[PDB]
Protein backbone atom coordinates (compact mmCIF):
# COMPACT_ATOMS: atom_id res chain seq x y z
CA UNK A 1 0.00 0.00 0.00
CA UNK A 2 2.70 2.52 1.18
CA UNK A 3 4.43 3.65 -2.31
CA UNK A 4 7.20 5.89 -3.60
CA UNK A 5 7.38 6.77 -7.24
CA UNK A 6 10.49 8.85 -8.01
CA UNK A 7 10.78 10.84 -11.37
CA UNK A 8 12.97 13.52 -13.08
CA UNK A 9 15.93 11.99 -14.03
CA UNK A 10 17.97 11.82 -17.12
CA UNK A 11 21.22 13.44 -18.89
CA UNK A 12 22.67 16.73 -18.06
CA UNK A 13 25.88 18.63 -18.59
CA UNK A 14 28.54 19.99 -15.69
CA UNK A 15 27.23 22.38 -14.33
CA UNK A 16 23.37 21.93 -14.74
CA UNK A 17 20.78 21.79 -13.17
CA UNK A 18 17.91 18.95 -12.57
CA UNK A 19 14.62 18.51 -10.32
CA UNK A 20 14.15 15.02 -8.80
CA UNK A 21 10.37 14.16 -7.47
CA UNK A 22 9.26 11.44 -5.64
CA UNK A 23 5.38 10.99 -5.41
CA UNK A 24 4.29 9.13 -2.56
CA UNK A 25 0.86 6.72 -1.80
CA UNK A 26 -0.72 5.38 1.17
CA UNK A 27 1.11 7.79 4.00
CA UNK A 28 1.60 11.62 4.19
CA UNK A 29 4.82 13.12 3.38
CA UNK A 30 4.38 16.51 5.29
CA UNK A 31 4.07 14.45 8.58
CA UNK A 32 7.82 11.77 7.77
CA UNK A 33 10.83 12.41 7.81
CA UNK A 34 11.93 11.46 4.39
CA UNK A 35 14.82 11.47 3.36
CA UNK A 36 17.34 10.94 -0.41
CA UNK A 37 20.19 8.41 -0.55
CA UNK A 38 22.20 7.71 -3.79
CA UNK A 39 24.12 5.29 -5.34
CA UNK A 40 26.71 5.87 -7.75
CA UNK A 41 27.50 2.60 -10.55
CA UNK A 42 28.81 -0.02 -8.71
CA UNK A 43 29.07 1.73 -5.55
CA UNK A 44 28.00 1.54 -2.19
CA UNK A 45 25.15 4.27 -1.02
CA UNK A 46 25.69 7.78 -0.14
CA UNK A 47 23.08 9.99 2.38
CA UNK A 48 22.13 12.96 0.41
CA UNK A 49 19.35 14.83 2.07
CA UNK A 50 16.82 14.81 4.78
CA UNK A 51 13.65 16.68 5.53
CA UNK A 52 12.21 16.22 9.03
CA UNK A 53 8.38 16.42 9.67
CA UNK A 54 9.05 19.87 11.12
CA UNK A 55 10.61 21.32 8.45
CA UNK A 56 14.46 20.68 9.55
CA UNK A 57 16.74 19.97 6.50
CA UNK A 58 19.97 18.47 6.34
CA UNK A 59 22.31 17.82 3.85
CA UNK A 60 26.05 15.60 3.28
CA UNK A 61 28.80 18.02 2.91
CA UNK A 62 29.35 16.67 -0.56
CA UNK A 63 26.02 18.63 -1.73
CA UNK A 64 25.56 21.46 0.74
CA UNK A 65 25.00 25.03 -1.01
CA UNK A 66 24.21 22.84 -4.39
CA UNK A 67 20.91 20.63 -3.44
CA UNK A 68 17.81 21.61 -2.19
CA UNK A 69 15.06 19.69 -0.75
CA UNK A 70 11.50 20.04 -0.18
CA UNK A 71 8.41 18.52 -0.60
CA UNK A 72 4.31 19.88 -1.71
CA UNK A 73 1.71 18.98 1.03
CA UNK A 74 -0.93 19.17 -1.38
CA UNK A 75 0.61 17.04 -4.18
CA UNK A 76 2.00 15.03 -1.57
CA UNK A 77 5.33 14.79 -3.29
CA UNK A 78 8.78 15.19 -2.32
CA UNK A 79 11.89 17.32 -4.56
CA UNK A 80 15.58 17.62 -4.71
CA UNK A 81 16.65 20.09 -6.79
CA UNK A 82 20.30 19.64 -8.14
CA UNK A 83 22.19 22.33 -8.93
CA UNK A 84 25.80 23.09 -10.57
CA UNK A 85 26.20 19.43 -11.28
CA UNK A 86 29.43 17.51 -11.69
CA UNK A 87 30.55 14.07 -12.98
CA UNK A 88 30.72 12.68 -9.42
CA UNK A 89 26.56 13.16 -8.80
CA UNK A 90 25.97 10.49 -11.18
CA UNK A 91 24.23 8.20 -9.64
CA UNK A 92 20.61 6.19 -9.33
CA UNK A 93 18.51 8.42 -6.38
CA UNK A 94 16.73 6.94 -4.07
CA UNK A 95 13.87 8.10 -2.17
CA UNK A 96 13.63 6.59 1.57
CA UNK A 97 10.82 7.08 3.79
CA UNK A 98 12.44 7.09 7.82
CA UNK A 99 11.16 5.01 10.35
CA UNK A 100 12.81 5.60 14.23
CA UNK A 101 16.12 6.83 14.45
CA UNK A 102 16.35 7.09 10.86
CA UNK A 103 16.12 3.51 9.53
CA UNK A 104 14.95 3.60 6.02
CA UNK A 105 11.84 1.38 6.60
CA UNK A 106 10.21 2.23 2.87
CA UNK A 107 12.89 3.08 -0.11
CA UNK A 108 11.56 3.55 -3.93
CA UNK A 109 13.13 1.95 -7.09
CA UNK A 110 15.19 4.88 -7.57
CA UNK A 111 15.85 7.05 -10.95
CA UNK A 112 19.06 7.80 -12.90
CA UNK A 113 20.91 10.76 -13.41
CA UNK A 114 24.05 10.93 -15.53
CA UNK A 115 26.27 14.37 -15.66
CA UNK A 116 28.33 14.13 -18.64
CA UNK A 117 30.08 16.41 -20.84
CA UNK A 118 30.24 13.70 -23.83
CA UNK A 119 28.15 14.12 -26.64
CA UNK A 120 24.91 12.31 -26.76
CA UNK A 121 24.51 9.37 -29.46
CA UNK A 122 21.44 7.59 -30.73
CA UNK A 123 21.77 4.03 -31.00
CA UNK A 124 21.19 2.05 -33.97
CA UNK A 125 19.28 -0.82 -34.34
CA UNK A 126 19.39 -4.10 -35.77
CA UNK A 127 17.22 -7.05 -36.09
CA UNK A 128 18.36 -10.31 -34.66
CA UNK A 129 16.67 -12.88 -37.04
CA UNK A 130 16.04 -16.24 -35.74
CA UNK A 131 17.53 -18.46 -38.12
CA UNK A 132 16.87 -22.45 -39.31
CA UNK A 133 13.49 -28.04 -31.95
CA UNK A 134 10.42 -26.24 -30.39
CA UNK A 135 11.39 -22.90 -29.62
CA UNK A 136 13.52 -19.86 -31.67
CA UNK A 137 15.72 -16.84 -30.33
CA UNK A 138 15.11 -13.86 -31.89
CA UNK A 139 15.89 -10.30 -30.57
CA UNK A 140 17.54 -6.51 -31.45
CA UNK A 141 21.11 -5.75 -31.32
CA UNK A 142 21.04 -1.80 -29.80
CA UNK A 143 24.40 -0.63 -31.25
CA UNK A 144 26.83 2.04 -30.11
CA UNK A 145 24.85 4.64 -27.78
CA UNK A 146 25.72 7.28 -25.09
CA UNK A 147 24.88 7.46 -21.78
CA UNK A 148 22.89 5.00 -20.21
CA UNK A 149 19.79 3.67 -20.49
CA UNK A 150 17.85 1.89 -23.21
CA UNK A 151 14.61 0.57 -22.37
CA UNK A 152 13.51 -2.10 -24.84
CA UNK A 153 10.07 -3.66 -24.95
CA UNK A 154 8.33 -6.33 -27.40
CA UNK A 155 5.46 -5.96 -29.46
CA UNK A 156 4.51 -2.46 -27.24
CA UNK A 157 4.77 -4.47 -24.17
CA UNK A 158 2.45 -7.21 -25.43
CA UNK A 159 5.03 -9.75 -25.32
CA UNK A 160 6.50 -10.35 -21.97
CA UNK A 161 7.07 -14.22 -21.37
CA UNK A 162 10.88 -15.25 -22.40
CA UNK A 163 12.07 -11.66 -22.85
CA UNK A 164 15.41 -10.96 -22.01
CA UNK A 165 17.02 -8.09 -22.18
CA UNK A 166 21.26 -7.92 -21.56
CA UNK A 167 23.39 -5.99 -19.40
CA UNK A 168 25.01 -3.63 -21.48
CA UNK A 169 28.61 -3.53 -22.94
CA UNK A 170 30.67 -0.14 -22.16
CA UNK A 171 32.93 -0.77 -25.51
CA UNK A 172 36.44 1.15 -26.03
CA UNK A 173 35.19 3.52 -28.03
CA UNK A 174 33.15 4.93 -24.81
CA UNK A 175 29.41 3.85 -26.27
CA UNK A 176 26.86 1.27 -25.41
CA UNK A 177 25.83 -1.64 -27.19
CA UNK A 178 22.88 -3.92 -25.75
CA UNK A 179 20.79 -7.31 -26.95
CA UNK A 180 17.25 -7.99 -26.30
CA UNK A 181 16.30 -11.33 -26.83
CA UNK A 182 12.68 -13.08 -26.78
CA UNK A 183 12.48 -16.91 -26.77
CA UNK A 184 9.38 -18.08 -29.19
CA UNK A 185 7.30 -20.56 -30.39
CA UNK A 186 9.28 -21.65 -33.69
CA UNK A 187 5.28 -22.84 -35.05
CA UNK A 188 4.61 -18.71 -34.52
CA UNK A 189 7.76 -17.30 -36.60
CA UNK A 190 5.71 -17.56 -40.18
CA UNK A 191 2.57 -15.59 -38.60
CA UNK A 192 2.86 -13.57 -35.39
CA UNK A 193 4.87 -10.56 -35.84
CA UNK A 194 7.65 -9.31 -33.56
CA UNK A 195 8.80 -6.05 -33.00
CA UNK A 196 11.19 -4.52 -30.64
CA UNK A 197 10.15 -1.12 -29.29
CA UNK A 198 13.37 0.92 -28.27
CA UNK A 199 13.93 3.84 -26.23
CA UNK A 200 17.07 5.73 -25.77
CA UNK A 201 15.62 9.14 -23.82
CA UNK A 202 18.67 11.43 -23.74
CA UNK A 203 19.19 11.74 -27.74
CA UNK A 204 14.75 11.30 -28.06
CA UNK A 205 15.20 8.04 -29.93
CA UNK A 206 11.84 6.02 -30.11
CA UNK A 207 12.59 3.12 -32.69
CA UNK A 208 10.34 0.15 -33.62
CA UNK A 209 12.35 -2.70 -35.45
CA UNK A 210 10.29 -5.58 -37.09
CA UNK A 211 11.93 -8.86 -36.70
CA UNK A 212 11.10 -11.05 -39.24
CA UNK A 213 12.90 -14.43 -39.95
CA UNK A 214 15.52 -14.35 -42.90
CA UNK A 215 15.28 -15.59 -46.66
CA UNK B 1 11.96 16.28 41.93
CA UNK B 2 10.78 13.32 39.33
CA UNK B 3 7.94 14.58 37.27
CA UNK B 4 4.95 12.83 35.78
CA UNK B 5 4.99 12.40 31.87
CA UNK B 6 1.68 15.32 31.48
CA UNK B 7 3.21 17.37 34.67
CA UNK B 8 6.31 17.88 32.19
CA UNK B 9 4.52 18.38 29.23
CA UNK B 10 2.60 21.33 30.58
CA UNK B 11 5.66 22.46 32.10
CA UNK B 12 7.45 22.17 28.86
CA UNK B 13 4.94 24.02 26.86
CA UNK B 14 4.78 26.61 29.35
CA UNK B 15 8.38 27.04 28.94
CA UNK B 16 7.71 27.29 25.01
CA UNK B 17 9.28 24.16 23.93
CA UNK B 18 5.94 23.55 21.43
CA UNK B 19 7.71 23.80 18.16
CA UNK B 20 11.19 25.22 19.10
CA UNK B 21 12.71 24.80 15.90
CA UNK B 22 10.97 23.19 14.40
CA UNK B 23 10.03 20.12 17.08
CA UNK B 24 6.59 19.69 18.67
CA UNK B 25 5.80 19.08 22.29
CA UNK B 26 5.68 15.38 22.22
CA UNK B 27 9.79 15.31 21.01
CA UNK B 28 10.89 17.14 24.24
CA UNK B 29 8.58 14.97 26.31
CA UNK B 30 10.51 11.72 24.88
CA UNK B 31 13.79 12.76 24.52
CA UNK B 32 13.35 13.82 28.74
CA UNK B 33 11.75 10.38 29.08
CA UNK B 34 14.72 8.38 27.67
CA UNK B 35 17.32 10.76 28.71
CA UNK B 36 16.94 11.27 32.35
CA UNK B 37 13.39 8.86 32.71
CA UNK B 38 11.79 13.08 34.29
CA UNK B 39 14.44 13.22 37.40
CA UNK B 40 15.67 16.75 37.18
CA UNK B 41 18.31 15.70 39.74
CA UNK B 42 19.70 12.94 36.90
CA UNK B 43 23.91 13.33 36.51
CA UNK B 44 25.68 10.72 34.79
CA UNK B 45 29.53 10.73 34.75
CA UNK B 46 31.42 10.47 31.28
CA UNK B 47 34.68 8.02 31.04
CA UNK B 48 36.16 11.23 29.47
CA UNK B 49 35.79 13.54 32.46
CA UNK B 50 32.78 15.24 31.58
CA UNK B 51 28.95 14.57 33.35
CA UNK B 52 25.23 15.32 31.69
CA UNK B 53 23.19 16.89 34.02
CA UNK B 54 19.40 17.28 34.60
CA UNK B 55 16.09 16.30 33.02
CA UNK B 56 18.00 17.00 29.65
CA UNK B 57 21.02 15.79 30.50
CA UNK B 58 23.33 18.58 29.43
CA UNK B 59 27.45 17.71 28.88
CA UNK B 60 29.88 19.87 31.27
CA UNK B 61 32.50 19.88 28.13
CA UNK B 62 30.50 22.11 25.75
CA UNK B 63 27.32 23.53 27.46
CA UNK B 64 27.35 23.94 31.19
CA UNK B 65 30.24 24.86 33.89
CA UNK B 66 31.27 22.37 36.90
CA UNK B 67 34.75 23.15 37.16
CA UNK B 68 36.03 19.38 36.89
CA UNK B 69 35.66 18.62 32.81
CA UNK B 70 39.65 19.57 31.12
CA UNK B 71 38.73 21.85 27.72
CA UNK B 72 35.62 23.18 28.80
CA UNK B 73 33.43 25.63 26.86
CA UNK B 74 30.35 26.86 28.69
CA UNK B 75 28.26 27.78 25.47
CA UNK B 76 25.26 28.44 27.79
CA UNK B 77 26.93 30.32 30.38
CA UNK B 78 25.36 28.43 33.47
CA UNK B 79 26.79 26.24 36.53
CA UNK B 80 26.02 22.87 35.62
CA UNK B 81 24.30 22.83 39.02
CA UNK B 82 21.57 25.24 37.78
CA UNK B 83 20.55 22.23 35.59
CA UNK B 84 19.95 20.38 38.44
CA UNK B 85 16.83 22.53 40.07
CA UNK B 86 13.62 21.42 39.89
CA UNK B 87 12.30 24.39 37.97
CA UNK B 88 13.15 23.47 34.84
CA UNK B 89 13.75 27.27 33.07
CA UNK B 90 17.49 27.00 33.26
CA UNK B 91 17.84 23.75 31.04
CA UNK B 92 15.02 24.73 28.92
CA UNK B 93 16.93 27.55 27.95
CA UNK B 94 20.16 25.77 27.31
CA UNK B 95 18.49 22.92 25.50
CA UNK B 96 16.89 25.63 23.12
CA UNK B 97 20.70 26.67 22.19
CA UNK B 98 21.35 23.11 21.77
CA UNK B 99 19.05 22.09 19.46
CA UNK B 100 20.17 25.48 17.50
CA UNK B 101 23.91 24.12 17.31
CA UNK B 102 24.32 21.97 13.85
CA UNK B 103 22.48 18.89 14.62
CA UNK B 104 19.40 19.90 15.84
CA UNK B 105 17.29 17.43 18.17
CA UNK B 106 20.11 14.44 17.50
CA UNK B 107 22.32 16.20 19.97
CA UNK B 108 20.54 14.30 22.55
CA UNK B 109 21.15 10.21 21.43
CA UNK B 110 18.11 8.92 23.01
CA UNK B 111 16.00 10.93 21.19
CA UNK B 112 17.73 10.30 17.39
CA UNK B 113 17.41 6.28 18.75
CA UNK B 114 13.93 6.05 20.43
CA UNK B 115 12.26 9.35 19.73
CA UNK B 116 13.20 10.83 15.75
CA UNK B 117 10.70 9.70 13.29
CA UNK B 118 7.98 7.80 16.13
CA UNK B 119 4.39 8.84 16.21
CA UNK B 120 6.12 11.17 19.74
CA UNK B 121 2.26 13.20 20.23
CA UNK B 122 1.72 10.04 22.32
CA UNK B 123 3.58 11.29 25.07
CA UNK B 124 1.67 14.40 25.26
CA UNK B 125 -1.67 12.41 24.40
CA UNK B 126 -4.12 12.66 27.43
CA UNK B 127 -2.53 15.68 28.76
CA UNK B 128 -5.01 18.68 29.37
CA UNK B 129 -2.81 20.94 28.00
CA UNK C 1 35.73 6.52 6.29
CA UNK C 2 33.49 7.12 9.01
CA UNK C 3 31.65 3.48 9.05
CA UNK C 4 34.23 0.90 7.84
CA UNK C 5 33.24 -3.08 6.54
CA UNK C 6 35.17 -5.78 4.91
CA UNK C 7 34.49 -5.11 1.00
CA UNK C 8 33.32 -9.42 1.13
CA UNK C 9 32.60 -11.86 2.62
CA UNK C 10 32.68 -15.56 1.92
CA UNK C 11 30.68 -18.69 3.41
CA UNK C 12 29.55 -22.10 2.34
CA UNK C 13 25.50 -23.35 2.57
CA UNK C 14 24.71 -23.84 6.20
CA UNK C 15 27.53 -21.94 7.34
CA UNK C 16 27.25 -18.65 10.24
CA UNK C 17 29.42 -16.10 8.67
CA UNK C 18 29.26 -12.50 10.04
CA UNK C 19 29.88 -8.71 8.74
CA UNK C 20 31.96 -5.77 10.95
CA UNK C 21 30.94 -2.39 11.19
CA UNK C 22 33.46 -0.17 12.47
CA UNK C 23 32.76 3.36 13.92
CA UNK C 24 34.27 5.82 15.59
CA UNK C 25 33.31 8.25 18.50
CA UNK C 26 31.22 10.78 16.58
CA UNK C 27 28.97 7.56 16.02
CA UNK C 28 28.55 4.51 16.68
CA UNK C 29 30.76 5.11 19.38
CA UNK C 30 28.31 8.29 20.54
CA UNK C 31 26.04 6.02 21.51
CA UNK C 32 23.75 6.13 17.82
CA UNK C 33 22.12 2.62 16.66
CA UNK C 34 22.99 0.74 13.97
CA UNK C 35 20.84 -0.27 11.01
CA UNK C 36 21.33 -2.94 8.19
CA UNK C 37 20.35 -3.56 4.16
CA UNK C 38 20.07 -6.03 2.17
CA UNK C 39 20.60 -5.48 -1.12
CA UNK C 40 19.72 -7.77 -3.58
CA UNK C 41 20.78 -7.49 -6.96
CA UNK C 42 18.73 -4.94 -9.35
CA UNK C 43 16.94 -3.86 -6.17
CA UNK C 44 16.77 -1.08 -3.90
CA UNK C 45 17.76 -1.72 -0.55
CA UNK C 46 15.98 -3.51 2.14
CA UNK C 47 15.77 -2.57 6.11
CA UNK C 48 17.21 -5.83 7.67
CA UNK C 49 17.89 -5.02 11.06
CA UNK C 50 17.03 -2.11 12.62
CA UNK C 51 17.59 -0.35 16.75
CA UNK C 52 21.33 -2.46 16.68
CA UNK C 53 19.16 -5.74 17.01
CA UNK C 54 15.43 -6.05 16.37
CA UNK C 55 14.24 -7.62 13.17
CA UNK C 56 11.50 -6.19 10.39
CA UNK C 57 8.71 -8.00 9.77
CA UNK C 58 9.69 -10.91 7.19
CA UNK C 59 13.35 -10.99 8.22
CA UNK C 60 14.40 -14.50 9.07
CA UNK C 61 15.86 -15.48 12.72
CA UNK C 62 18.87 -16.75 11.09
CA UNK C 63 19.98 -12.64 10.74
CA UNK C 64 21.14 -11.11 13.86
CA UNK C 65 22.43 -8.06 14.89
CA UNK C 66 24.82 -7.22 18.05
CA UNK C 67 26.75 -3.59 19.08
CA UNK C 68 29.04 -2.58 21.88
CA UNK C 69 31.42 0.43 21.91
CA UNK C 70 32.10 1.56 18.39
CA UNK C 71 31.09 -1.61 16.16
CA UNK C 72 28.35 -3.60 15.20
CA UNK C 73 28.12 -6.69 13.81
CA UNK C 74 25.54 -8.31 11.54
CA UNK C 75 25.35 -12.46 11.85
CA UNK C 76 24.05 -15.07 9.31
CA UNK C 77 23.46 -18.28 10.65
CA UNK C 78 22.41 -21.42 7.98
CA UNK C 79 23.55 -19.44 5.03
CA UNK C 80 21.41 -19.97 1.81
CA UNK C 81 22.02 -19.05 -1.99
CA UNK C 82 19.14 -16.33 -1.78
CA UNK C 83 21.38 -14.67 1.08
CA UNK C 84 24.04 -13.36 -1.76
CA UNK C 85 23.75 -9.84 -1.68
CA UNK C 86 25.04 -6.43 -0.85
CA UNK C 87 25.23 -5.81 2.92
CA UNK C 88 25.08 -2.18 4.62
CA UNK C 89 25.82 -1.34 8.00
CA UNK C 90 24.37 2.52 8.92
CA UNK C 91 24.41 5.23 11.90
CA UNK C 92 24.21 9.00 12.83
CA UNK C 93 27.18 10.97 12.79
CA UNK C 94 27.24 13.72 15.31
CA UNK C 95 30.03 15.13 13.68
CA UNK C 96 28.59 15.32 10.00
CA UNK C 97 25.55 16.04 10.94
CA UNK C 98 23.44 12.98 9.59
CA UNK C 99 23.08 9.63 8.79
CA UNK C 100 25.89 7.78 7.63
CA UNK C 101 26.52 4.49 5.88
CA UNK C 102 29.42 1.88 6.00
CA UNK C 103 30.74 1.33 2.08
CA UNK C 104 28.75 -2.23 2.27
CA UNK C 105 29.83 -6.03 2.33
CA UNK C 106 29.80 -8.11 -0.76
CA UNK C 107 28.48 -11.93 0.43
CA UNK C 108 29.02 -14.93 -1.25
CA UNK C 109 27.54 -18.13 -0.66
CA UNK C 110 30.46 -20.90 -2.24
CA UNK C 111 29.10 -23.83 -2.69
CA UNK C 112 25.32 -23.12 -4.04
CA UNK C 113 24.58 -25.44 -6.83
CA UNK C 114 26.43 -25.14 -9.96
CA UNK C 115 24.23 -24.07 -13.16
CA UNK C 116 25.32 -24.58 -17.03
CA UNK C 117 25.72 -21.41 -19.35
CA UNK C 118 23.04 -21.44 -22.27
CA UNK C 119 24.53 -19.86 -25.37
CA UNK C 120 22.98 -17.72 -27.87
CA UNK C 121 25.07 -16.83 -31.22
CA UNK C 122 23.51 -14.12 -33.78
CA UNK C 123 25.58 -13.83 -36.80
CA UNK C 124 25.87 -9.96 -38.47
CA UNK C 125 22.42 -9.04 -39.69
CA UNK C 126 22.01 -8.29 -43.55
CA UNK C 127 20.43 -5.06 -42.73
CA UNK C 128 23.54 -4.04 -40.88
CA UNK C 129 26.39 -5.69 -43.69
CA UNK C 130 23.79 -3.64 -46.13
CA UNK C 131 25.09 -0.71 -43.97
CA UNK C 132 28.54 -2.03 -44.52
CA UNK C 133 29.08 -3.00 -41.27
CA UNK C 134 28.93 -6.55 -38.78
CA UNK C 135 29.00 -7.59 -35.75
CA UNK C 136 28.76 -11.39 -33.69
CA UNK C 137 25.98 -11.25 -31.23
CA UNK C 138 26.87 -14.04 -28.27
CA UNK C 139 24.62 -14.05 -25.56
CA UNK C 140 25.25 -15.85 -22.09
CA UNK C 141 22.93 -16.86 -19.40
CA UNK C 142 21.39 -18.61 -16.64
CA UNK C 143 24.99 -19.32 -14.87
CA UNK C 144 26.75 -20.03 -11.53
CA UNK C 145 29.28 -19.18 -9.78
CA UNK C 146 29.68 -15.63 -12.75
CA UNK C 147 33.54 -16.79 -13.88
CA UNK C 148 33.37 -17.49 -17.74
CA UNK C 149 36.10 -16.97 -19.86
CA UNK C 150 34.88 -16.05 -24.03
CA UNK C 151 37.03 -17.34 -26.81
CA UNK C 152 36.59 -16.46 -30.31
CA UNK C 153 37.23 -18.12 -33.08
CA UNK C 154 37.68 -17.63 -37.24
CA UNK C 155 37.53 -21.10 -38.62
CA UNK C 156 40.09 -23.04 -35.96
CA UNK C 157 42.15 -19.20 -35.34
CA UNK C 158 41.82 -16.99 -32.58
CA UNK C 159 40.15 -14.22 -32.86
CA UNK C 160 40.62 -11.29 -30.07
CA UNK C 161 40.77 -7.98 -32.25
CA UNK C 162 37.30 -6.37 -31.66
CA UNK C 163 36.05 -8.15 -29.38
CA UNK C 164 34.26 -6.38 -25.93
CA UNK C 165 33.02 -8.63 -23.40
CA UNK C 166 31.31 -7.39 -20.37
CA UNK C 167 31.72 -8.33 -16.55
CA UNK C 168 29.13 -10.90 -15.95
CA UNK C 169 25.84 -10.01 -13.60
CA UNK C 170 22.74 -10.93 -12.04
CA UNK C 171 19.73 -11.93 -13.58
CA UNK C 172 16.24 -11.85 -11.88
CA UNK C 173 16.45 -15.82 -11.11
CA UNK C 174 19.71 -15.23 -9.19
CA UNK C 175 22.03 -16.43 -12.15
CA UNK C 176 24.74 -14.59 -14.01
CA UNK C 177 24.35 -12.93 -17.61
CA UNK C 178 27.24 -11.75 -19.92
CA UNK C 179 27.29 -11.05 -23.75
CA UNK C 180 30.21 -11.11 -25.95
CA UNK C 181 30.42 -8.64 -29.25
CA UNK C 182 32.64 -9.03 -31.95
CA UNK C 183 33.02 -6.23 -34.80
CA UNK C 184 34.59 -7.23 -38.02
CA UNK C 185 33.94 -5.41 -41.52
CA UNK C 186 31.90 -7.08 -44.12
CA UNK C 187 34.70 -8.44 -45.94
CA UNK C 188 36.51 -10.19 -42.82
CA UNK C 189 33.18 -12.04 -42.07
CA UNK C 190 32.66 -13.57 -46.03
CA UNK C 191 37.07 -14.54 -45.57
CA UNK C 192 36.01 -17.43 -43.21
CA UNK C 193 33.73 -20.72 -43.50
CA UNK C 194 32.79 -20.36 -39.77
CA UNK C 195 32.95 -18.32 -36.99
CA UNK C 196 32.30 -19.55 -32.98
CA UNK C 197 32.24 -18.11 -29.36
CA UNK C 198 32.97 -20.44 -27.12
CA UNK C 199 32.35 -20.19 -23.46
CA UNK C 200 34.50 -21.78 -20.88
CA UNK C 201 32.53 -21.74 -17.10
CA UNK C 202 34.65 -24.26 -14.55
CA UNK C 203 35.44 -27.63 -16.12
CA UNK C 204 32.58 -27.12 -19.04
CA UNK C 205 32.67 -25.65 -22.16
CA UNK C 206 29.69 -24.72 -24.48
CA UNK C 207 30.56 -23.78 -28.26
CA UNK C 208 28.20 -22.14 -30.92
CA UNK C 209 29.12 -21.55 -34.69
CA UNK C 210 27.37 -19.11 -37.53
CA UNK C 211 28.67 -20.07 -40.90
CA UNK C 212 28.63 -16.49 -43.18
CA UNK C 213 27.21 -18.77 -46.22
CA UNK C 214 24.05 -18.97 -44.23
Amino acid sequence: QVQLVESGGGLVQPGGSLRLSCAASGFTVSSNYMSWVRQAPGKGLEWVSVIYSGGSTYYADSVKGRFTISRDNSKNTLYLQMNSLRAEDTAVYYCAREGRGDSFVYWGKGTLVTVSSASTKGPSVFPLAPSSGGTAALGCLVKDYFPEPVTVSWNSGALTSGVHTFPAVLQSSGLYSLSSVVTVPSSSLGTQTYICNVNHKPSNTKVDKRVEPKS
Amino acid sequence: KVFGRCELAAAMKRHGLDNYRGYSLGNWVCAAKFESNFNTQATNRNTDGSTDYGILQINSRWWCNDGRTPGSRNLCNIPCSALLSSDITASVNCAKKIVSDGNGMNAWVAWRNRCKGTDVQAWIRGCRL
Amino acid sequence: SVLAQPPSVSGAPGQRVSISCTGRSSNIGAGYDVHWYQQLPGKAPKLLIYGNTNRPSGVPVRFSGSMSGTSASLAITGLQAEDEADYYCQSYDRSLSGSVFGGGTKLTVLGQPKAAPSVTLFPPSSEELQANKATLVCLISDFYPGAVTVAWKADSSPVKAGVETTTPSKQSNNKYAASSYLSLTPEQWKSHRSYSCQVTHEGSTVEKTVAPTE
